[PDB]
RNA sequence: GGCGUCUGGGGGGAACGCGGGGAAGUGAAACAUCUCAGUACCCGUAGGAAGAGAAAACAAAAUGUGAUUCCGUGAGUAGUGG
RNA sequence: UCCGGCUCUACCUGGCUGGAGGGCAGUGAGAAAAUGUUGUGGUUAGCGGAAAUGGCUUGGGAUGGCCUGCCGUAGACGGUGAGAGCCCGGUACGUGAAAACCCGACGUCUGUCUUGAUGGUGUUCCCGAGUAGCAGCGGGCCCGUGGAAUCUGCUGUGAAUCUGCCGGGACCACCCGGUAAGCCUGAAUACUUCCCAGUGACCGAUAGCGGAUUAGUACCGUGAGGGAAUGGUGAAAAGUACCCCGGGAGGGGAGUGAAAGAGUACCUGAAACCGUGCGCUUACAAUCCGUCAGAGCCCUCGACGUGUCGUGGGGUGAUGGCGUGCCU
């Protein structure tokens, strides 16, 4: 999805907007992600709180120095690998 | 006879193109202009609209239930046209909607549509879209500006340059047509016509010969 | 005819091809010649296409064209028809 | 070209047959089956791919509005909480095949000509047989038997080999054209069960395929066969924890939601049809059920006082006049 399970991504867009969080699941079927304390529910079960999934457009992968970014992919050519970078810095991401 | 001057992409003149009168000072006619356009979207236009009648209808092969004795309205198939699910009496079928507009009447029409734009001096001649062997919409981009700046314009550059159409290509109102594709249509949607040298030498050559 | 041994066939497929058999409602304001129509359907067969194809040909005095096939004209013409 | 072996036998002469160069062709109609190398040649999976977390404001949410920039060989099209070139999938543009298959190319391989080629002179033989022709009965040709040529089926009869035969719309003569009764032949042409990529002044759930939902299903018929109906909560299920009435169903609070006039009987919610509440009217009355006058009661808009008129408006209407539904 050029985010993965475990990343850490800054929230664009919806009612969250601007909050940082990371990805514990993310769902390659339904382009939805599970973030750290966004987009949180009021189930009633008493009423429990926890997150719902959010769709990958509205989220950004952040940088080393904490700044959102598009992700690239540059070609390792000494093993054939294939690893993501970011394209405001180049850094390894 | 007018004259139109070069323009360069450096911003420079370079020389002057000769209009002949019979090509861009004749009289526009309107009827014959908006003949020609019907024509043109009418060829344009295709016909893939179809519909079942009461005979392409799947099923409908027997006389449904008695006559008489039913005390209802006598039915000859369940595909009638007053039936719901049954068959269209009159509807839509695969045709061709192009005519056949006489050769002087299309050449008239264009002549006149660019007799009106090279009044108003809506025509301009350049070299180059832009500096050659790289295509570049800003730059392009900036000389469209720097030459009109109305909002469609028409180009018309030689099949051979590749680089002035890639670039010109996305530009949102730019519309590039060739030289020997020229017609009444494109050239009344365009408020400005941007005519290459080579094309507008190549047109005339063509057309007064 | 029997025995043994090898190689083939058998059936399915929407359309298109070729060779055969081949209606009636209909129109003619009736109807039988005629039309519908060699249509509908049936039979035997293929191929990726099939069929035709190399003059025992047209033509009309032109010191003329030059296998077959397909498209446009010729032309709804010459004609044919209770 | 050279060499060799044969034309009963050996000797001097002309013709057959093999072996070496040299060509010429090829999976082709012109014979056939194979086997290798090579082509960023193709097809059968993919990968990369520019530029905004921009500011203010409305909003549940910006992808709305105003204002700033940026890319563009990329402003095609979709998605994302409402109209997104700069969020995502992507697009322009470049890249990629281990293996299989398909196209070529060069080869092994195969045949084939070389025992051959040229232009001259006067005579005998051959040039596709139950075939052509004719006769009878038919078919099809513009031609329906007609003066009916060409082509063709069945039955009889049945020739010639080049001064021969056939055709030139009955037929005869002359000229002209051609050479039947043997066989193969690519391209131009027709089509789409199926696969791939798109398109639409085509439909949008009584439409479009019969079939957007269990669809040739349910169901009907012994059988061939006939053959339906059913789409939309919400951005996300966050699908109403808990309390109360109730056996449940259902509902009232409480919550979630931007909205429950979105509660899995769910977008919008018309008409027919059935209720509840209020105002007027109706039990001495012969009513195509309306229309024209019209008392009374209720409501409402202005002015002036305390209710009374007005270039007023509405609802219901006692009562009088008139009045024989629509269509074919």
């Amino acid at each position: 999805m050029k985010v993965h399970k475990g990343d850490t991504v800054l929230v664009i867009s919806g009612k969250d907007k601007g909050a940082k969080g990371k990805v514990l699941v993310a769902y390659p079927d339904r382009n939805k992600v599970l973030v750290e304390g966004v987009n949180r529910i009021k189930k009633h079960t008493g009423i429990v709180t926890q997150e719902a999934p959010i769709h990958v457009s509205n989220v950004m992968v952040v940088d080393s120095d904490g700044k959102p970014t598009r992700v690239g992919y540059r070609i390792d050519d000494e093993t054939g690998k294939k690893v993501r970078i970011a394209k405001t810095n180049g850094k390894d991401i | 006879t007018l004259k139109v001057d070069v323009k360069t992409p450096a911003g420079k003149t370079d020389g002057s193109v000769e209009l002949p009168a019979e090509l861009f000072d004749v009289e526009p006619n309107i009827a014959l202009m908006h003949q020609v356009v019907t024509a043109q979207l009418a060829a344009k236009r295709q016909g893939t609209h179809s519909t079942k009648t009461r005979g392409e209808v799947s099923g409908g092969g027997k006389k449904p239930y008695r006559q008489k004795g039913t005390g209802r309205a006598r039915q000859g198939s369940t595909r009638a046209p007053q039936f719901t699910g049954g068959g269209t009496v009159h509807g839509p079928k695969p045709r061709d909607y192009s005519q056949r507009t006489p050769k002087k009447m299309i050449a008239a029409a264009l002549r006149g549509a660019l007799s009106d734009r090279a009044r108003n001096d809506r025509i301009h001649a350049v070299t180059e879209l832009v500096e050659g062997q790289t295509p570049s919409t800003k730059s392009a981009k900036t000389f469209l500006g720097t030459l009109t700046e109305n909002k469609k314009v028409l180009v018309v550059i030689g099949r051979t340059d590749e680089v002035g159409a890639k670039s010109v290509r996305n530009l949102p109102g730019v519309h590039v047509i060739s030289p020997d594709q020229l017609n009444t249509y494109d050239v009344l949607n365009a408020d400005d016509v941007v005519f290459s040298v080579e094309a507008l030498n190549a047109y005339i050559s063509a057309n007064s010969k």
